[PDB]
RNA sequence: UCUGGUUGAUCCUGCCAGUAGUCAUAUGCUUGUCUCAAAGAUUAAGCCAUGCAUGUCUAAGUAUAAGCAAUUUAUACAGUGAAACUGCGAAUGGCUCAUUAAAUCAGUUAUCGUUUAUUUGAUAGUCAUGGUAUAACUGUGGUAAUUCUAGAGCUAAUACAUGCUAUCUCGACCCUUUGGAAGAGAUGUAUUUAUUAGAUAAAAAAUCAAUGUCUUCGGACUCUUUGAUGAUUCAUAAUAACUUUUCGAAUCGCAUGGCCUUGUGCUGGCGAUGGUUCAUUCAAAUUUCUGCCCUAUCAACUUUCGAUGGUAGGAUAGUGGCCUACCAUGGUUUCAACGGGUAACGGGGAAUAAGGGUUCGAUUCCGGAGAGGGAGCCUGAGAAACGGCUACCACAUCCAAGGAAGGCAGCAGGCGCGCAAAUUACCCAAUCCUAAUUCAGGGAGGUAGUGACAAUAAAUAACGAUACAGGGCCCA
RNA sequence: CGGUAAUUCCAGCUCCAAUAGCGUAUAUUGUUGUUGCAGUUAAAAAGCUCGUAGUUGAACUUUGGGCCCGGUUGGCCGGUCGGAUUUCCAACGGGGCCUUUCCUUCUGGCUAACCUUGAGUCCUUGUGGCUCUUGGCGAACCAGGACUUUUACUUUGAAAAAAUUAGAGUGUUCAAAGCAGGCGUAUUGCUCGAAUAUAUUAGCAUGGAAUAAUAGAAUAGGACGU
């Protein structure tokens, strides 16, 4: 439960900031809304169909 | 905890104290003193749970204000005074003395003691050092700090001390074939004469001890406490003579 | 404030450590006394237990030992000549342990003149001293090493530089000029 | 916080909850010893299971091993102290041979029924809950005492009981009161 | 882990039926007794009205309450004692496990790398007694308001700040004992720095420099102390200085003796506090070995910005990249590094089987962590405290609009749904604990209350007689 | 069908289960296989050949014999007013010598022990029995130095808080429980307890020497040595 969805994020705000720091530093190694996504995809498809 | 604690649970007590689980949630946390924590005994547990003469803290408190008992001649007024092994307990109105000494059952043990035996007490010299202005001195097992001892004495050495002057009556060295009490460990209380000592440089040195039934065991030097010679104890011993049986 | 923990540093496996608990009082770090030269300025602090500790802020004079004579005199400090960690501390004339400085030479030279009936510059087997020490006496400034912690003790107690280290550090000063 | 007071369920349910043979066993023993409860049966059988289990453990243990000797002695002496195991039967095979009927006999309601102080075992349990018989000197209203030999010699009526002791009960005295009232009327 | 079913019957492969529990979670009905015992869970470590949970005084710290008691010895005082100053505690207890995966925890170390208020035991020859105050209190005030205060006038300390008051050694002589004697030398600590000593393996000579007992003036060097650790620059001793220079009692209570130059001169008991150093005790802080759940459709990883090692400093209570400089390029990993998941606080323990095992363990003890969460700090031996303080954010409160206050994962008690589960009880009488100290106080704790946590024992009837008929019962 | 103060009418039907407890609902029964699965066909073996790690890996090195001693059992045994221990052989491990058999060296100590010897001997004809000591037992481990294969394995010990588990004893009236209690001259006092076990990985000490390695003296740069 490192990146956990708490009950009160306005309370765990600074907690969230330092956890953000942890996630950034730890996955520096690696780096170095779904309806909106589906509408985005189908938007690309319709735009491309009109291009075609 | 952000410091020390004033509190002692029922179950947190040492097992040898033989205190029940049900007449309290708390054990009386013993005050600081000569002996260390687990190998001591508060005087109220001594009196109420062994001598049974008082039944309440108000009672034993009134007794301490009544200024009766002198430990090694000195009265304490502390209830949780840390009384440890090999102690002299003086009872004026009952006219008795008591050597506190370990049990064959691994517990402690009171000993009815006469005034002449109470006049002195025994002590394991645990560290001899040279103090400031080049003064030589010793500290015993019971925390007695004695300046200017006999030079032949070394660490871990048994010493008879007169309590009346607080002075070195005499001493007893650390040789094989000396009568030894065992203070801690599984086999504590089993009085025996030392076979020998397996010594380790910087290591916990083991000790081989044979007692009267020709039974041999091995403990550590910290548990080792020499009493006297063979058939020559400087103290009176309780019944059983520290002998484990079936 | 400052602490000196380890659970913040990287692991030996090069791993980043999550925080274990809140920072504790007893692992605190205090500010270094960047002691410079000035009128006598000393503060104290109740360290753990209640143990007093004296920081030096500005301190003018100090005490210094002649080891080959086994004596010591309270002389005044000129300025920081060399520091093996920081030529910035050389520049800023900051007074800490293991520093190479110049100090007065007159009270030690007066002591020599008194003890030996012989001047410095310009029992004789005992009175023969090193040539560079004669040079520092004729100059009036003595090379010395701060080996005290005025940041901790409040003490500036050093010793005069003697043959091998004086030769070494004079090579160092000659190469650094 | 405190110390947890240790406790126990005194019984256990059987393996198959429904079997005709054991059902008739229970009915026979219940109407035999004036009993009332499967749970009581489970208590006593659980005791036997534990005891003969540990007995078999001792049997598997080696002879002349002092642990085996000690535990066999303790078990045997407790059995004969109750009065279950007999003097001649002082060996572990007989300990394996002991039975719930012997324990039900060593139960007190059975024993006082043998003593004939009641016409029935149920009648004995009645008198037990009327508290009319004391064991030794102690009054007991529990029919499942599992007495010892001295105590079964020491079964007697209660000296406070109207039967073996004090004044008659409320029914007798109120009937005598109404009878004296009617005769004086 | 089994039982039943196909065929005239039999055996395996088969399918189907049946089968089991699980302080697992709800739910329903019922409920007298006795004893005992519990009383968490929205992945809400979400939020709180109230009230309560920390102060303590003996002969003995500071008393003119214009406090009381009078009164009987007290014209400084004497009893009690508000308040107030001073002391100590308030760094435990209780609640919770948010977080945290070699981290803790556990075992096993060790600190010759740290401090310790307190206990305890030792431990110091190196003015018939200064001053400053201020509370409490008196008196004038502010405001909407708070355990807000301002001005002024007093008075004290165990306050504050000051502060002074012979002993050995050698020993010529003399005389012999019970010796006493001219003369020579020396005389606290504390801190810091530099130096010296602090030994030991078995013979004897030469040399120089220095010159010590006796000089039998030639020289012999005739006795020559040193502890311990496995080990040490250790214990300990000496030198030379150092310090915004520490200590070496300006304290107190009970009583009052012995003297005697009759001074109101000299000595004298009991105990109470404080005090340097050391040791103890209680500690804490570091530190070793060994041990973690899953994850390779996670294989390389860390090093600007310390990652690895070195040298110097700082800081610390100390070791240490802990940090800073200047240096070297390291370090780990397929024996799985790394990073990710963990409704993951660790363990003792709990359940289960015959064992091997499996699964839990917030939960009576221990360890550590936290007290809406970020950041930081004072005091104190002990706090990064939260029934202390500073700022942020989040809410959130009073009002006269101005300012003011805030932390129940303590004890009851409450919200978070519209559906709902312990008593805003009593007592410190026990066990303990805290203090000035027997006496104060303690939602710690106990008492009892409260839904069939869980558990123990067991009642709802015994017994007889009488009448009524031949019928009653078992299996197939 | 009539009736609701109207009816006394499976009186108010029978049987099974548990019981002061009981029902229900949801979820979990050699089918993971070190013990202890499978791979012809209902599911599952490399197109071929090599190949890093890892795993796993022929045999051999002091054996054998003899002596002496004594335990620990089985019986013939029984001495005794329920067991003491003597003779005997069967075995069962054990210890010390010798059989070519490091058994660290010396420093001095402590000598451990008769290769020692100076006398006598209690008692069944006596290698069936022992008091003191004149050249002596180097290993008796002391303390001093200086080196010697390391394991794995396994035996023993100390450890591993308590509680909990097992378990001793104890008429809480029984019992769960709990560790109390019991016994005088109740007129003024005597005693027992509050056992025991377990607890596995690492660590320490310890015996063992099978197993499995390890290393040695070949450019001898080798060993002992006056």
């Amino acid at each position: 439960g490192t990146y956990r969805k708490r009950f009160n994020e306005k309370a765990r705000s600074g907690h969230m900031a330092k956890l953000k720091e942890l996630k950034r530093i730890r996955n520096k190694q690696f780096t170095r809304s779904k309806v909106s996504r589906l509408k985005k995809k189908r938007l690309d498809k319709f735009i491309e169909h009109q291009l075609k | 905890a952000r410091g020390p604690k004033k509190h002692l649970k029922r179950l947190a007590a040492p097992h040898h104290w033989l205190l029940d689980k049900l007449s309290g949630c708390y054990a009386p946390r013993p005050s600081a003193g000569p002996h260390k924590l687990r190998e001591s005994l508060p005087l109220i547990v001594f009196l109420r749970n062994r001598l049974k003469y008082a039944l309440n803290g108000r009672e034993v408190k009134a007794i301490l204000m009544q200024r009766h008992v002198k430990v090694d001649g000195k009265v304490r007024t502390d209830t949780t005074y840390p009384a440890g092994f090999m102690d002299v307990i003086t009872l004026d109105a009952t006219n008795e003395n008591f050597r506190l000494v370990y049990d064959v059952k691994g517990r402690f043990a009171v000993h009815r003691i006469t005034d002449e035996e109470a006049s002195y007490k025994l002590g394991k010299v645990k560290k001899v050092q040279l103090g400031k202005k080049g003064v030589p001195y010793v500290v015993t097992h019971d925390g007695r700090t004695i300046r200017y001892p006999d030079p032949n004495i070394k660490v871990n050495d048994t010493v008879k001390i007169d309590l009346a002057s607080g002075k070195i009556t005499d001493f007893i060295k650390f040789d094989a074939g000396k009568l030894v009490y065992v203070t801690g460990g599984r086999n504590l209380g089993r009085i025996g004469t030392i076979v020998h000592k397996e010594r380790h440089d910087g290591g916990f040195d083991l000790v081989h001890i044979k007692d009267s039934l020709d039974n041999t065991f091995v403990t550590r030097l910290n548990n080792v406490f020499v009493i006297g010679e063979q058939g020559k104890p400087y103290i009176s011993l309780p019944k059983g003579k520290g002998i484990k049986l079936s | 404030g400052i602490s000196r923990d380890s659970r913040h540093k990287r692991s030996a496996t090069g791993a980043k450590r999550a925080q274990f608990r809140k920072k504790r009082k007893f692992e605190l770090g205090r500010q270094p006394a960047n002691t410079k030269i000035g009128a006598k300025r000393i503060h104290s602090v109740r360290t753990r237990g209640g143990n007093k500790k004296y920081r030096a802020l500005r301190i003018e004079t100090g005490n210094f030992s002649w080891a080959s004579e086994g004596i010591s005199k309270k002389t005044r400090i000129a300025g920081v000549v060399y520091h093996p960690s920081n030529n910035e501390l050389v520049r800023t004339n900051t007074l800490t342990k293991a520093a190479i400085v110049q100090i007065d030479a007159t009270p030690f030279r007066q002591w020599f003149e008194a003890h030996y009936g012989q001047t410095l510059g310009k029992r004789a087997a005992s009175a023969k001293i090193e040539s560079s020490v004669e040079s520092q006496f004729s100059a009036g400034r003595l090379y010395a090493c701060i080996s005290s912690r005025p940041g901790q003790s409040g003490r500036c107690d050093g010793y005069i530089l003697e043959g091998e280290e004086l030769a070494f550090y004079l090579r160092r000063l000659t190469a650094k000029k | 916080p405190r110390a947890p007071r240790t406790y126990s369920k005194t019984y256990s349910t059987p393996k198959r909850p429904y079997e005709s043979s054991r059902l008739d066993a229970e009915l026979k023993l219940a109407g035999e010893f004036g009993l009332k409860n499967k749970k009581e049966i489970y208590r006593i059988s659980f005791q036997l299971s534990k005891i003969r289990r540990a007995a078999r453990d001792l049997l598997t243990r080696d002879e002349k091993d002092p642990k085996r000797l000690f535990e066999g002695n303790a078990l045997i002496r407790r059995l004969v102290r109750v009065g279950v195991l007999s003097e001649d039967k002082k060996k572990l095979d007989y300990v394996l041979a002991l039975k719930v009927e012997d324990f039900l006999e060593r139960r007190l309601q059975t024993q006082v029924y043998k003593l004939g102080l009641a016409k029935s075992v149920h009648h004995a349990r009645v008198l037990i809950t009327q508290r009319h018989i004391a064991v030794g000197k102690q009054i007991v209203n529990i029919p499942s005492f599992m007495v010892r030999l001295d105590s079964e010699k020491h079964i007697d009526f209660a000296p406070t009981s109207p039967f073996g002791g004090a004044r008659p009960g409320r029914v007798a005295r109120r009937n005598a009161a109404r009878k004296a009232e009617a005769s004086g009327e």
